[PDB]
RNA sequence: CAGGCCUUGACAUGCUAGGGAACCCGGGUGAAAGCCUGGGGUGCCCCGCGAGGGGAGCCCUAGCACAGGUGCUGCAUGGCCGUCGUCAGCUCGUGCCGUGAGGUGUUGGGUUAAGUCCCGCAACGAGCGCAACCCCCGCCGUUAGUUGCCAGCGGUUCGGCCGGGCACUCUAACGGGACUGCCCGCGAAAGCGGGAGGAAGGAGGGGACGACGUCUGGUCAGCAUGGCCCUUACGGCCUGGGCGACACACGUGCUACAAUGCCCACUACAAAGCGAUGCCACCCGGCAACGGGGAGCUAAUCGCAAAAAGGUGGGCCCAGUUCGGAUUGGGGUCUGCAACCCGACCCCAUGAAGCCGGAAUCGCUAGUAAUCGCGGAUCAGCCAUGCCGCGGUGAAUACG
């Protein structure tokens, strides 16, 4: 009973990692606190000008962060509770066995 | 030509994106087109309302466009019927369930993107450029702002020699990241070329 | 039992466990004088326990990952200096006059766009 | 294997062949230019030989 | 030297394998 | 030779080797990222605008 | 008298096509 | 060079123009745009007009021009030296 | 560029008249494009036991309005960039001085990386800049504990493999921490010299950030855009060629001329990234490129992946050489409709110049220069020795 969450901004990710943990800490028991997996980063280097000025570039990153959380004891009061929660738009969720 | 985009410079600090979602490598881009195509329609159709910020939220197989219009009377139309014929027009591009809010404007004289369009239209309508800039910057500071800067560039008055004209009041610290600078751009077509209009409103810091 | 210290120099992280005995030192299951065979800067990692004559007093079990063998040496020399004083805090003096308590924070400066390296710049010719 | 003298003879017979049929590599061998698609604007010294410097386009004067 | 495809040094340079730098 | 080639990129071609990326915003045939479908210019334009999810001027 | 640089001898026009 | 596991390459549309001639007693002056075609041992004795980007160069084929592509026998740049 | 082709056109809006379609599988010619073609069979609301005839996604034939132009003008323009220059500067409001342009402030003594800050003053304040808030790195804490870790006991096919545990290492989010705060010494003060604590000291190292302006700087070929220009063609499709030419000259680089080196075998130590017609473990065929089989991974788990300089061992013996690896012959491999022009790679053979570079000239002040390898974007493949990053090893010198 495992969930992994993914997003381009931590402060959304870190937020819905909590509000998941606690919900099964509401209908317990064992909830394995949110691990911070390593951040996978995708960069873009770009000629700053539209033409010919090659030694002037500007950088850009795109970070997907990664939080994993484990609930050891199902309690079908949370395999119910969770389905209706508050997961904002910046995040994606996968659920495991 | 030197200075960096004031908004691009404060994403993650003073400014939020205009699209919020995650998508995997396999179709981040496809979404991106819809978004750009979306604002295409709305900035096209809802210019007359005075459009200021299209906020596009995504979760999965649906969408929530939030339009920030100065006169929401034009958006919703005669009895939830305009906003409908467009919420229907959006499905024909989106395909997905296109959920469309209309959000009020705080004070239009504090929307840098608005000011820009108001000035660009005045220069589009043959008004004195220098005057229109001093007037615009007055109306902002009166609306309780902490600084304002408007910049016109092009064949002002139709002058063959292109020129830069600007006016600034209060304070505008573009090097300060805790400063909250609403930036906006408007383009103004004329019989003799095009003019760019940049409007800077300083809304206070954090 | 054990007096521990963490060590770091330059992406290299080492974990030191000072224990009493004859003097046997060991890094990653391989012996010390094995692991650093030939690398003439080896004796340098052990210099902390000579400033307190702890040489033949102790043994050391160690782990290293990150960097290279030299960065590991300066790491070990740090963690052992930290393990030593986290065996008794009177050792602090006579270990600070010799920079043993401080971390060598020199690191690989990043390469900058418009250059060949960090500061090495491309070659010029007016015309 | 075949060697010193005969190996040269076979090399020389191959090159000879290419030129006689009139193919591209054969024409590169008459003009003695590079054969394997190198640039010729600005190297080929192994294949071209010592630089035969010639005069250039005269820079206009002032005044 | 690294220009010499016919050695382990040249192969590392051109980043390939063969008789002279197998994997 | 612009619009006819914006169209001709979309076509599916006699051979798959004749398929090239073009910017979906401006139509540039050079320096196009497959991740965005954008050229390096447009990329930088929409980036500074915030219209690019989770994209952010890196600095380190 | 046609497209782009170099000029074909008529104002504005060049040699291409 | 092409993988000999794969097929020795002719465009097919030029090879049929040949075999017919062989059959109904060759030879007409055959013109093509397939510089990339390989000289095939059937072709010997014919002359093939290969386009050089500008014109169709007459090429008479002989037993020893066999390994090659037809483009090897109609060069594309005219040079004749500086001076 | 040459040739062969289309003319409301490759694409957008809208109007007509006909077929009455839609769309998906063919055939003849031709390098293809194109031209000529052959099939079947569409709702939609309808008067329907009826013959059926309308109307409507959208196709096609003609015919208009129009599309198209990477054709010109960057000296008509927007946007964005270069640059002087991260240089310490540019100004405004009111007052005061001057007939006036202007001055004052911003000058002056001291100080600072700095119009930084102190004192002085017909000036008093304010804005754009500097600094600060953002990011990476260096010490510590909290929060976490799997796919990551293994301190101390239990197994153990001896691999953290299993029990187990989250101490530690790490990962990644929120905080702390340095302030010229303290001691002395100079001084009007700002600060400056030195010391102590401390991981770090005087802005700790690095980044992002670029003032009013300059250069009628760059870009009408990314895009936008005024004006000029083309209209069976300066538009559009195609096959091929060219962008890869070569008496020559210049720039930026790669590899070297060797013994502080070159070669073979064995054996160690990184970091940042990429990866479900992708990374390819592993097994076999092949001297090899590669090929066939073939597990695992939506990836802190599986893979790219071996890092290389190093260390150990042997070989060379100062030779144009076992230095150097261009050039050419031959034989293969893969990608791709296709490698003639004009691809990378593999193996046999070949084995050029080069013995440290004339006048001249470039870079770097520390984890820097030099040296060593690794990754990514683009991309079928690749001419990348380029570029943007990553860590390994690690100097010399600064009198002035
Ligand atoms: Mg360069
Ligand atoms: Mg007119
Ligand atoms: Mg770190
Ligand atoms: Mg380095
Ligand atoms: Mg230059
Ligand atoms: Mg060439
Ligand atoms: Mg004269
Ligand atoms: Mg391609
Ligand atoms: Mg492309
Ligand atoms: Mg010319
Ligand atoms: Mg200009
Ligand atoms: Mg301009
Ligand atoms: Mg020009
Ligand atoms: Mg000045
Ligand atoms: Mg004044
Ligand atoms: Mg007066
Ligand atoms: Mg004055
Ligand atoms: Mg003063
Ligand atoms: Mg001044
Ligand atoms: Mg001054
Ligand atoms: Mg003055
Ligand atoms: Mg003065
Ligand atoms: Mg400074
Ligand atoms: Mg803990
Ligand atoms: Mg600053
Ligand atoms: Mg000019
Ligand atoms: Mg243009
Ligand atoms: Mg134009
Ligand atoms: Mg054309
Ligand atoms: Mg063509
Ligand atoms: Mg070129
Ligand atoms: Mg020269
Ligand atoms: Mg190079
Ligand atoms: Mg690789
Ligand atoms: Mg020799
Ligand atoms: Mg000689
Ligand atoms: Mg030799
Ligand atoms: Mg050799
Ligand atoms: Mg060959
Ligand atoms: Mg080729
Ligand atoms: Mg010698
Ligand atoms: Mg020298
Ligand atoms: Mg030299
Ligand atoms: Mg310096
Ligand atoms: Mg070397
Ligand atoms: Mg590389
Ligand atoms: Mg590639
Ligand atoms: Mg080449
Ligand atoms: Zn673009």
């Amino acid at each position: 009973i495992r969930i992994k969450l993914r997003g381009f901004d931590h402060k959304t990710l870190d937020a819905s990692a909590q509000k998941i943990v606690e919900a099964a800490r509401r209908s317990g028991a064992q909830v394995s606190g949110p691990i911070p997996l390593p951040t996978r980063v995708r960069r873009f280097t770009v000629i700053r000008g539209p033409f010919k000025h090659k030694d002037s570039r500007e950088h850009f990153e795109l970070r997907t962060h990664n939080r994993l959380v484990d609930i050891i004891n199902p309690n079908r009061k949370t395999i119910e509770q969770l389905m209706t929660l508050d997961l904002p738009t910046g995040v994606e969720i996968e659920i495991k066995t | 030509g030197n200075k960096i985009h004031p908004i691009g410079f404060r994403l993650g600090i003073t400014r939020d994106w205009e699209s919020r979602w995650y998508a995997g490598k396999k179709q981040y881009r496809h979404l991106l087109l819809e978004d750009q195509r979306i604002r295409g329609l709305l900035e096209k159709e809802l210019y007359s309302a005075g459009l200021a910020r299209v906020d596009i939220e995504r979760a999965a197989d649906n969408v929530a466009v939030t339009v920030h219009v100065a006169k929401p009377g034009v958006v919703i139309g005669r009895g939830g019927e305009r906003i409908r014929v467009l919420r229907e027009e959006l499905a024909k591009l989106t395909g997905k369930n296109v959920a469309l809010n209309v959000q009020e404007v705080q004070n239009p004289n504090l929307s840098a993107p608005l000011v820009a369009q108001r000035v660009a239209e005045q220069i589009e309508r043959r008004f004195a450029v220098r005057r229109a800039i001093k007037q615009a910057v007055q109306r902002v500071m009166e609306s309780g702002a902490k600084g304002a800067k408007v910049i016109v560039s092009g064949r002002i008055g139709g002058a063959e020699q292109a020129r830069t004209e600007w006016a600034a009041q209060g304070r505008v610290p573009l090097h300060t990241l805790r400063a909250n600078i609403d930036y906006g751009f408007a383009l103004a077509r004329t019989t003799y070329g095009v003019l760019g209009v940049k409007a800077y409103i300083f809304l206070g810091e954090v | 039992e054990q007096y521990y210290g963490t060590g770091r120099r330059k992406e290299a992280v080492a974990r030191v466990f000072l224990r009493p005995g004859n003097g046997k030192v060991t890094v990653n299951g391989q012996d010390f004088n094995e692991y650093f065979q030939g690398l003439v800067r080896a004796v340098a990692a052990l210099e902390p326990l000579r400033a307190v004559d702890a040489l033949g007093h102790f043994d050391a079990y160690i782990t290293v990952r990150g960097g290279g063998k030299s960065g590991q040496i300066d790491a070990i020399k740090l963690g052992i200096a930290r393990a030593l004083v986290q065996y008794n805090p009177d050792y602090r003096a006579k270990l600070k006059p010799l920079g043993f308590l401080t971390r060598d924070a020199r690191v690989v400066e990043r390469k900058k766009y418009g250059k060949h390296k960090a500061r090495r710049a491309p070659q010029y010719s007016k015309r | 294997w075949k060697l010193e003298g005969e190996l040269r003879a076979e090399v020389a017979a191959n090159i000879k062949r290419l030129m006689d049929i009139g193919c591209y590599r054969g024409l590169r061998h008459r003009r003695g230019l590079p054969v394997r698609g190198q640039r010729t604007r600005t190297n080929a010294r192994t294949r071209k030989g010592p630089r035969k410097t010639v005069a250039g386009k005269k820079k206009a004067p002032r005044k | 030297g690294k220009g010499d495809r016919r050695t382990r040094r040249g192969k590392i340079w051109r980043g390939t394998y063969g008789k002279y730098r197998p994997r | 030779a612009r619009k006819a080639l914006i169209e001709k990129a979309k076509r599916t071609p006699k051979f798959k080797v004749r398929a090239y990326t073009r910017c979906v915003r401006c139509g540039r045939a050079r320096s196009v990222y497959r991740f965005f479908g954008l050229c390096r210019i447009c990329l930088r334009e929409l980036a500074h605008k915030g219209q690019l999810p989770g994209v952010r001027k890196a600095s380190w | 008298s046609k497209k782009s640089k170099p000029g074909d001898g008529k104002f504005g026009r060049g040699v291409k096509r | 060079p092409r993988s000999l596991k794969k097929g020795v390459f002719v465009d097919d549309h030029l090879l049929e123009k040949v075999l017919e001639l062989n059959a109904k007693g060759e030879k007409r002056l055959i013109k093509t745009w397939s510089r990339r075609s390989t000289i095939v041992p059937e072709m010997v004795g014919h002359t093939i007009a290969v386009y050089n980007g500008k014109q169709h160069v007459p090429v008479y084929i002989t037993e020893n021009m066999v390994g090659h592509k037809l483009g090897e026998f109609a060069p594309t740049r005219t040079y004749r030296g500086h001076g």
